[PDB]
């Protein structure tokens, strides 16, 4: 009964990890730590997720439609040699075939729907490219090929013009092209073209009419492009090829030398054909991309021999609507750019507001007592919170702080002001700027890429020492009176308007893990990684003397505990380890084991008048089972698309149904459930 | 607005100077610099840099022979990268919060942002400031900016700052190797090894890196791990001569760890620079002439790279206090003087000094010698003293004749050895001895008896390095003139071949080599074996 709401994300970095559906209303496509992500540029929401491939996702390849309708097929390759079809239906999976056969990394894919046995070509960081035939079910390696030594980088196939036979170019790290034709059921090597001197960055076929001409988007900072035809003027470089007893003769040179980039050429884009209510149109606008932030769309004229360059507005690939009106690409790293034509002006274009996510990982996250808004941090030494747009869809609003040395804690503290944990022995205390704050009640009564990252920084108040080593934790109480804080063998206590210690505490040889302020403010529970806790009891600022303790044996726990939580009314706590332990306190429950690692645990901050407790756990696999534990349970657990594919960190609750499910895949997915249920 | 007008000064320039070139004509710049600005009505010079930062491409292909600023960057032979590593902690302080009596602020003494053994001012430490220290980020960054000046980049190489990157978390330095490995390869990897097969075929030509460490990281192991990076030569940081003195300075370990560590990387195959330390406490003048002229007459040491660095006492260490209470004093600018000609009198041919002075700013430090340069003072000195100096440095083509613009004549062979911690080393080079001016030079020597590596067991004699010095010349360019593609080092191979296997009486030849210079040995006919190069001699 649980249902996905909201998700955020980043693409990788690796080149060729994004692309449109060809048919209308296109779907957007990109790649994540394992994952698959579909997203539509319509309402701007990610369509669904994909959780098959189990490494770095290096390329994905869209399907051909050649009768022009929203593609159903997609092709993966990650980082650990496995190569995923997927059906897609209705916004769904039918079933994905994993093709085995591959060493290394695989980083080449290209498929074409054959004119059903479609034909599917992939080369892997082991120096080889393998070739399949899957009709239906059935499925197998056609070919493998091989170089003596080196890689191939660009893969891109073809049909011979006016018939089926098929051929392919690759594009090796030898500073030269290789064709091939797969006459006699078997691609033979048909020609090379000696042309400029770099990697291969790309290949790209475009057939107009009865020719087809080819793009070479290269690193050696030049584009060459020839064309293949049929069969004083220089020497084209020709052959002959068997077709049903017929010799056909077909001729290929150099078409055009374009150059307009200084550092190296990453992609380029055909404009993908359309209908004109029906008409196929044959469009020459041509996309590009380099290093040095720089867009040039070619293209030619009436007598322009050397194609005309044309607006240059502006990271290793942009690409290209259906229509052209549309246009996208990613920065070097986390966010992308997306921008749109303008019909006034054919020289005109205007950036469009766009998801992001944390790309690396996300460590802690909270919840605003107002619920409106909630504050996450990453490894990626930012900051981001996020709020609800109107016009209700969820944006990212603000990255308030950037950080030299990574951020792993997090905690609350007012209205406006949280403090951080970082990898110093300091502690930072923040509050919100006055302009923050009234665009921010202006939306409440749509921030772009860049105009953030300039007017998003917070103040810094305070700056707060004491700890050996770099903090490990943090916490603060409901009633906002003192803190909790450990690095890596003590434990300081801060007040909040003195900012100075109240009581410091050395009890545990290990090194702390959690903390957990009793919610009503009566006692304080200490896990930590020696394989033992510690509650401390306030007095009648009272000090904590111990009420209670465990040693290495009264502990139930036989690894090292990871979480733990109170009751809603503080009468238990409960406490998980890797050792997939779960445990209810005195202790008053059997072990409650699932049989996987725990990871996070919490509970409902309000209770059923059937009192029936029920308790969230997040486990290391990604999987999010729940159960439930009445005074003396599975309920539901998650769904296959609705299951991460690393470590949760935690899971914190709405409170005044929701909660939050911070994983490991620097993804922040939200989740609502019955509120009956 | 100016701004503009000195524009039109540039493009002014700029036609004036290809016009001269279309026809072979030769102009002085600064001639029609000054034309230029009069006749515009500047009241100053234009600056090189925005000269060379208008030059359209089909001109710049030629016009950098007379745009090139600052050709000391490259009057090596070789272009050269520093990195920032993350500031972290030294070690030693497991025993007490003592990083070295001596050692500026480290991560926690009293500086924002810094790192061991640096306060934070150098230019270097502000490129990694704003790169945050990551490795990709700052090395494209540099890169580009050396490129600005108009400098070929077809051979480079990597030198790593930080204060101890041996007692750093594994995968932590697997990724920062990868990241830089990726950073001229430009292809995005996964693991050290598939980023080490992707740059062997990269076109930047890689030639190798070195690092820093101390003698406790110094057991095989992490020879082997070194291995698998493809490092050449190391630091460790000497200091003295004298057991005493360590314990003293709270060092925390023995000259003898020291010793063998020598003996053993040596034995190894990589290169070795020491650091020195004059003018220490309890430490007369006559010591430090002493210590330093053991330093080569002991066949212990005979070290191949030496720098040298004098004390200097500075705020937050137990130095400070010391000389604050009045009972550490320093020598006056002339002994520091007389010292450093008297050492340079001292060094053996074939090791290459290769800095001196540190590079602190000047208003921190409560010794500080006012002069920024002091090699051309010692030079000075040494002149009045008429006694010379053989520095490998000194004595390079590119060094000579950028000072002195003497051209070399006649160029002759030159053999020499010696013994260094029971290794039976061997010198060779090409020189030209009457103006004493070198162009190449070869380091090869016969295993020990003992060794690390099984690959060396029998008839094995390894070749630590060979280079030949100038000025960077394109892998495909020939002949700019100059010295650096006339088929010099094919010579040197096959008379050290012929050494080793009649001399040696070895079986079979390793090298050590960068991960792009292998290609070069294939020409040879040399065949990969581990990290190693190698030949089969019979
Ligand atoms: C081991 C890591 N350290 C270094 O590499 C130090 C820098 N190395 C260098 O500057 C040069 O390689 C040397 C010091 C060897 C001087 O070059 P040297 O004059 O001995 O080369 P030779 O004249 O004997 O042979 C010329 C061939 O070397 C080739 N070559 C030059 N650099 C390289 C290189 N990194 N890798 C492979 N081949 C190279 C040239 O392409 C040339 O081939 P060619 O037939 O097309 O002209
Ligand atoms: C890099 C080399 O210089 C030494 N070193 C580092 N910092 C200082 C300083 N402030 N004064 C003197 N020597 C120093 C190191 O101990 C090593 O030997
Ligand atoms: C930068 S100081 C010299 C290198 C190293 N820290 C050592 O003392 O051994
Ligand atoms: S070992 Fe070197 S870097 Fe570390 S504290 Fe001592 S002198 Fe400084």
């Amino acid at each position: 009964v649980l249902e996905t709401s909201h998700v955020f994300c980043c693409p990788n970095r690796v080149r060729g990890v994004l692309n449109w559906s060809s048919g209308p209303r296109g779907l957007l496509a990109f790649g994540t730590s394992c994952s698959v992500v579909l997203y539509d540029p319509l309402k701007r929401v990610v369509v669904t997720n994909l959780n098959g491939h189990t490494a770095r996702v290096n390329c994905i390849q869209w399907i051909c439609k050649q009768d022009g309708s929203p593609s159903t097929e997609l092709v993966s390759g990650g980082s650990d040699n496995q190569v995923i079809h997927w059906e897609i239906e209705d916004n769904q999976l039918l079933k994905a075939v994993h093709l085995q056969g591959h060493e290394g990394p695989v980083y080449a894919v290209h498929a074409v729907y054959q004119r059903l046995c479609t034909l599917i070509v992939s080369a892997a960081a082991d120096s080889a490219v393998r070739l399949w035939s899957k009709k239906g079910p059935e499925v197998m390696c056609l070919q493998t090929l091989n170089f003596g030594n080196g890689f191939a980088l660009a893969l891109c196939l073809s049909f011979l013009p006016n018939t089926d036979v098929p051929i392919l170019a690759c594009g090796n790290d030898d500073c030269r092209i290789h064709i091939f034709a797969q006459q006699n059921d078997q691609f033979q090597k048909v020609l090379s073209l000696c042309g400029h001197e770099d990697w291969i960055r790309g290949v790209e076929w475009a057939a107009f009419g009865r020719d087809l001409f080819l793009a070479s988007c290269s690193q050696d900072c030049l584009i060459r492009i020839w064309k293949l035809y049929i069969k004083i003027r220089l020497k084209e470089n020709t052959f002959t090829i068997e077709n049903e007893s017929v010799k056909i003769a077909f001729a290929v040179t150099l078409e055009t030398v374009l150059a307009g980039h200084e550092n190296w050429v990453n992609a380029v884009h055909w404009q993908p054909v359309f209908y004109k209510d029906g008409v196929l149109q044959q469009p020459v606008r041509l996309l590009s991309a380099s290093m040095d932030k720089t867009m040039i769309l070619w293209a030619p004229d009436e007598e322009s021999g050397v194609w005309l360059e044309q607006v240059r507005v502006g990271f290793y690939d942009c690409q290209f609507n259906e229509d052209g009106s549309m246009i996208i690409a990613h920065a070097f790293h986390g966010a992308l750019h997306l921008w749109k034509q303008n019909t006034v002006n054919p020289r005109e274009w205007t950036p469009e507001i766009v998801i992001s996510g944390h790309f690396d990982g996300v460590q802690d996250l909270v919840w605003d007592p107002e619920g409106e808004f909630i504050i996450t941090v990453g490894t990626d030494q930012t900051t981001r919170l996020f709020a609800p747009w109107k016009r209700v869809t969820w944006h990212e609003i603000a990255r308030p702080q950037i950080h030299g040395y990574d951020l792993k804690c997090l905690a609350m503290i007012n209205r406006f002001q949280f403090v951080s944990g970082a990898d110093e022995k300091v502690l930072r205390v923040f509050s919100a700027p006055r302009n923050f704050v009234e665009n921010f009640c202006a939306i409440t009564g749509p921030p772009t890429e860049d105009h953030l990252l300039q007017n998003t920084l917070w103040p810094e108040v305070q700056k707060l020492y004491g700890h050996g080593y770099e903090i490990f934790c943090v916490t603060c109480n409901s009633s906002k009176t003192l803190l909790a804080s450990a690095c890596k063998a003590a434990i300081i206590l801060w007040n909040t308007t003195s900012w100075k210690q109240v009581q410091n505490l050395v009890f545990h040889s290990l090194t702390v893990t959690q903390m957990a302020f009793s919610p009503n403010e009566k006692f304080l529970l200490a896990v930590s990684r020696d394989r033992t806790w510690s509650l401390w009891k306030k007095q009648d600022e009272p000090v904590f003397s111990l009420f209670a303790f465990t040693n290495k044996i009264t502990s139930v726990h036989s690894r090292i505990i990871w979480s733990c939580d109170w009751s809603p009314d503080s009468k238990y706590f409960f406490t998980g380890s890797r050792d997939k332990k779960v445990v209810v306190w005195g202790p008053c429950s059997s072990v409650l084991d699932v049989g996987g690692a725990v990871t996070a645990v919490s509970v409902c901050p309000v209770l059923h008048p059937s009192q029936r407790y029920v308790v969230a756990v997040g486990l290391e696999c990604g999987k999010i089972c729940l159960y439930t534990w009445k005074k003396t349970t599975h309920c539901v657990e998650t769904s296959q698309s609705q299951s991460h594919t690393l470590a949760i960190r935690k899971l914190c609750w709405k409170n005044c149904l929701h909660f939050a499910s911070c994983g490991e895949d620097h993804t922040v997915k939200i989740h609502r459930v019955n509120k009956c249920a | 607005s100016p701004a503009e007008l000195m524009m039109l000064t540039i493009g002014d320039v700029i036609k004036q100077l290809i016009e001269a070139h279309e026809q072979g004509k030769d102009i002085d710049l600064n001639k029609v610099k000054t034309k230029t600005a009069a006749k515009y009505g500047l009241s100053a010079q234009p600056r090189l840099v925005d000269i060379i930062a208008a030059v359209p491409p089909q001109y710049r292909k030629v016009l950098m022979p007379k745009l090139k600023a600052k050709p000391i960057r490259t009057a090596s032979g070789i272009a050269v990268v520093a990195v920032m590593c993350k500031p972290h902690r030294c070690p030693h302080i497991s025993f007490t919060g003592n990083i070295c009596v001596y050692c500026p602020g480290g991560p926690d003494s009293d500086f924002e942002y810094s790192t061991q053994s640096y306060t934070g001012y150098e230019p270097t430490s502000m490129r990694a400031i704003r790169a945050r220290y990551d490795p990709f980020l700052q090395t494209r960054h540099r890169i580009e900016q050396l490129k600005q000046l108009g400098h070929s980049v077809d051979k480079v190489e990597f030198i790593v700052m930080g204060g101890t990157f041996m007692a750093l978390p594994e995968e932590y330095r697997d990724y920062f190797i990868r990241n830089l490995h990726d950073a001229l390869s430009g292809h995005t990897s996964n693991n050290i090894y598939e980023a080490v097969k992707y740059s062997e075929r990269s076109l930047t030509k890689c030639i190798g890196i070195t690092i820093e460490t101390r003698p406790d990281y110094c057991m095989k192991r992490h020879l082997s791990d070194m291995l698998t990076y493809g490092c050449t030569r190391l630091e460790i940081g000497v200091q003295s001569v004298y057991e005493d003195v360590a314990r003293d300075t709270n060092r925390g370990h023995t000259v003898k760890a020291v010793c063998e560590s020598f003996h053993l990387a040596k034995d190894s195959g990589f290169k070795v620079v020491a650091h020195m330390m004059p003018d220490l406490p309890n430490v007369g003048l006559e010591r430090d002439i002493e210590q330093f002229t053991e330093f080569f007459e002991n066949p212990a040491f005979r070290p191949d790279g030496l720098k040298l660095y004098p004390t200097l006492v500075i705020r937050g260490t137990g130095l400070y206090e010391l000389w604050k209470s009045g009972r550490y004093k320093s020598y006056s600018p002339s002994d520091l003087v007389e010292l450093v000609a008297r050492i340079l009198a001292l060094v053996p041919p074939w090791t290459r000094v290769y800095r001196v002075q540190r590079d602190i700013p000047m208003p921190l430090v409560s010794s500080g010698v006012e002069h920024g340069n002091l090699r051309e003072l010692a030079l000075a000195r040494m002149k009045d003293l008429g006694i010379q100096c053989r520095d490998v440095r000194t004595r390079e083509v590119g060094i000579q004749e950028i000072h002195h613009k003497v051209r070399p004549y006649q160029v002759e062979l030159v053999r020499r050895d010696y013994v260094a911690n029971g290794g039976w080393e061997t010198f060779l080079s090409y020189e030209d001895p009457d103006q004493d001016i070198l162009i190449g030079l070869l380091r090869l020597r016969k295993c020990s008896e003992e060794t690390f590596r099984f690959e060396l067991g029998g008839g094995v004699s390894i070749v630590r390095e060979l280079h030949v010095y100038g000025s960077v010349v394109p892998v495909s360019s020939r002949d700019p003139t100059k010295f650096q593609h006339q088929g010099f080092g094919m010579l040197l191979m096959e008379e050290a071949e012929r050494i080793a296997r009649e001399e040696h009486g070895s079986g079979k030849i390793a090298v050590i080599s960068g991960v792009g210079t292998r290609n070069y040995y294939r020409k040879i006919g040399y065949r990969l074996q581990g990290p190693y190069m190698v030949k089969m001699l019979k």
